[PDB]
RNA sequence: GUCCUAAGGUAGCGAAAUUCCUUGUCGGGUAAGUUCCGACCUGCACGAAAAGCGUAACGACCGGAGCGCUGUCUCGGCGAG
RNA sequence: CCGCAGUGAACAGGCUCUGGCGACUGUUUACCAAAAACACAGCUCUCUGCGAACUCGUAAGAGGAGGUAUAGGGAGCGACG
RNA sequence: GCGAGCUAGCCCUGGCCAGGGUGAAGCUGGGGUGAGACCCAGUGGAGGCCCGAACCGGUGGGGGAUGCAAACCCCUCGGAU
RNA sequence: UUCUAG
RNA sequence: CCGAGGGUAGGGCCCGUGACUGGGGCGAAGUCGUAACAAGGUAGCUGUACCGGAAGGUGCGGCUGGAUCACCUCCUUU
RNA sequence: GUGGGAGAGGGUGGUGGAAUUCCCGGAGUAGCGGUGAAAUGCGCAGAUACCGGGAGGAACGCCGAUGGCGAAGGCAGCCACCUGGUCCACCCGUGACGCUGAGGCGCGAAAGCGUGGGGAGCAAACCGGAUUAGAUACCCGGGUAGUCCACGCCCUAAACGAUGCGCGCUAGGUCUCUGGGUCUCCUGGGGGCCGAAGCUAACGCGUUAAGCGCGCCGCCUGGGGAGUACGGCCGCAAGGC
RNA sequence: AGCUAGUUGGUGGGGUAAUGGCCCACCAAGGCGACGACGGGUAGCCGGUCUGAGAGGAUGGCCGGCCACAGGGGCACUGA
């Protein structure tokens, strides 16, 4: 599972400003991290269709947050994608 | 390649290291070279599992460590095995790639119980051995001999059949 | 409604190479068709395991038809070795 | 540009429409018959725990099989649906 | 008693299939989704696979019938890793 | 258990 | 060279159309039965599966558009 | 964000009794079992009942509840492993980042199919016994596919609350669960019941609206033939859109 | 539910009153479609006309405009 101090090292990593506990930078970082150890969980455990559907909601939650930053500032969006590595 | 090899351990204290994946064509068994301490080897059983990186053996002692094998005496209850050690040392006493081995489903005095892989049940004896672990045969079943006849390719008798014949030919025939 | 039997043919099929009454009766194909092919089906005696109905591809297998084409034939008549 | 012709001569599928059986490459009755006959890949019952069960053998013995119930023998059909 | 230099097999050990055609697993790259399914394009080269020599065969017709011959000649045909 | 239509 | 028209072949959209046959609707009324509304007599309806002259039935799931107290456990409250 | 909290949401492994039917031993008789009454059936080769032992699936009593979770179907013995949703408090952080959704895309009862285990019990089909006029059904005795699991396929249904989603406005009384508080009660979610306004053709919905208003959706528009025929997509098929 | 080889564009050029793939050469390949393309069914389009409280339904013969056809199917001449 996700450790509490792991969560903070991620929040510290993505923050532009000391105190960024909640922002586009954190949401996507959280959701993408939550996407990579939930999908990892579904490969074994092939039939966890209740938690797969709850993942897909979160998959759509990511994209719409991503959508917003391109809608406003696509400059830091290219900086946010590359750093994470999503889109292909 | 038209040959046999190993089938029954009885020299122990020996270091059992899972030689390698020499999946083998000659008995429905898929075995890998088992590297012993001295260096002396053996294309050993195919009891599925025990990854390349060998790492096993057996012993008068113990070590259920999947695969591996000792006497009946030295064996759990509710356990699945093969290396069917029927009589006292008769090496293997059954289960050839016959995955579903036997399960010391209850033992008794110089007599240990066995679920007859094949399809029945009764008892063995004292020291009598047998190594747990699975088999290896990936359901070595099925698989299509499509528009041809694997058979032939058998090298394995088209000893073909008949039954209808024109005659009155061969035993009970 | 019954008399006997161990029950007493079910699903698919049907004049099939199991149907002699028969070139059976209707349909199509034709200048006429006792072969076909479809349909009925009173199945002289199909039938699920020596399978039963069907089934792409496959066959020097068997039978049915059309074009294409030629002495196979309307008698051939000439010729070469 | 030329001849009736321009793979010029020579070696080189007639095609189609339909039905029945057996799926299919096969294999076989040497000197008539290559087939809807066996063979099959594939199914189902099934005898057998080993020193197997069945086959040769006067007793040994071999076969089986250095196989070991995803196996070895007995079989009626013979894809697949 | 006699025989697999007949033929049916089976064990051991070599040799042999001119050319050509069809283009599945794969691996490379690209393709909207989370990864993918999965698509396409390239490469690729299997199959008792196709077209065909030698070679294996011997349906379908032709000759031959005191033959060339106690099974052969002619046209034809199937198989062709 | 069943006993038409107006 | 392009082309009106004519030809042989190949497919596509449709109308007619046929032995025969599946069902569907009428029609005075016919036979055989009770399925259904009162627990319609086994409460009914349903996805489906098998079976049964025919309505239907039995099974797995379920929905009540199922209801009485002809009986039990109690519940919920001053 | 952080900090608590609840739950039969899920899926992987694992163990736990209770009993059920079969199997070996003990004991011990003559009847059992069964209905509306019987019969079929079992049993003197000693059954039913009791004792003890075994093996095996399959559920999971009491707690358990008119209660709980969940997107829908649907989900309950304990265990831990990954994991989803969802709820109070701090008011910290981003800064309108939104609400609906043709098609798609995924799920998704139970029946069924495909292959591969397994089959204690239940149980269409089928088999007897009854039954009546008739018994292809009710009732009783058997018993197979399935029901069980892995994996892949179907996706249908009184799939129900017969009633899209979101936010916001309009009295209340009352039962219960969850989270917080100055915890005789106020607070936010969630569940049952009564009941003002209001809507209604009718019942009845009624801050869990069938009231009042805003978005975006799907569906209506006479009864049978029909949810069927035909064309199309899909499944191994039964069918299904 | 896919549609396309003069099809989409370009260079040059024929022809025409002159634009234009309008016809041709050579070149690169795009152009289109659910904001319903291709196909099928049908058709003269409007001013006006009938009806309608109306919005909206129908309809458009004679009068008028633009257009089409001259039995069916084409082509060129003379020529503003």
């Amino acid at each position: 599972p996700i450790t509490k101090e792991e969560k903070q090292k991620v929040i510290q990593e993505f923050a532009r400003f000391p105190g960024d506990t909640g922002s586009t930078e954190v949401q996507v970082a959280l959701l993408t991290l939550r996407i990579n150890r939930l999908s990892e969980h579904l490969k074994v455990h092939k039939k966890d269709h209740h938690s797969h559907r709850g993942l897909l909601m979160m998959v759509g939650q990511r994209r719409r947050l991503l959508r917003y930053l391109q809608r406003e500032d696509p400059e830091r969006y290219r900086a946010l994608i590359e750093k994470l590595g999503i889109r292909g | 390649q038209y040959r046999i090899i190993d089938f029954k351990r009885d020299k122990d204290g020996i270091p059992g290291r899972v030689a390698t994946i020499e999946y083998d064509p000659n008995r429905s068994a898929n075995i890998a070279l088992i590297n012993y301490a001295d260096g002396e080897k053996r294309y050993i059983i195919a009891p599925k599992n025990l990854k390349v990186g060998m790492e096993i053996m057996s012993g008068p002692d113990a070590d259920i460590k999947i695969g591996n094998a000792l006497p009946l005496e030295n064996i759990p209850v509710g356990t699945l095995v093969h290396n069917i050690e029927l009589k006292p040392g008769r090496g293997g006493q059954l289960v050839r790639a016959a995955g579903t081995s036997a399960q010391v489903l209850g033992k008794e005095g110089k007599y240990v119980i066995v679920r007859l892989a094949s399809g029945e049940v009764r008892m063995i004896l004292g020291k009598c051995r047998a190594t747990v672990g699975e088999v290896g045969n990936g359901g070595r079943t099925d698989k299509p001999f499509v528009k041809a006849g694997n058979k032939h390719h058998k090298m394995k008798a088209p000893n073909v059949r008949g039954v209808a014949m024109n005659a009155v030919d061969h035993p009970f025939g």
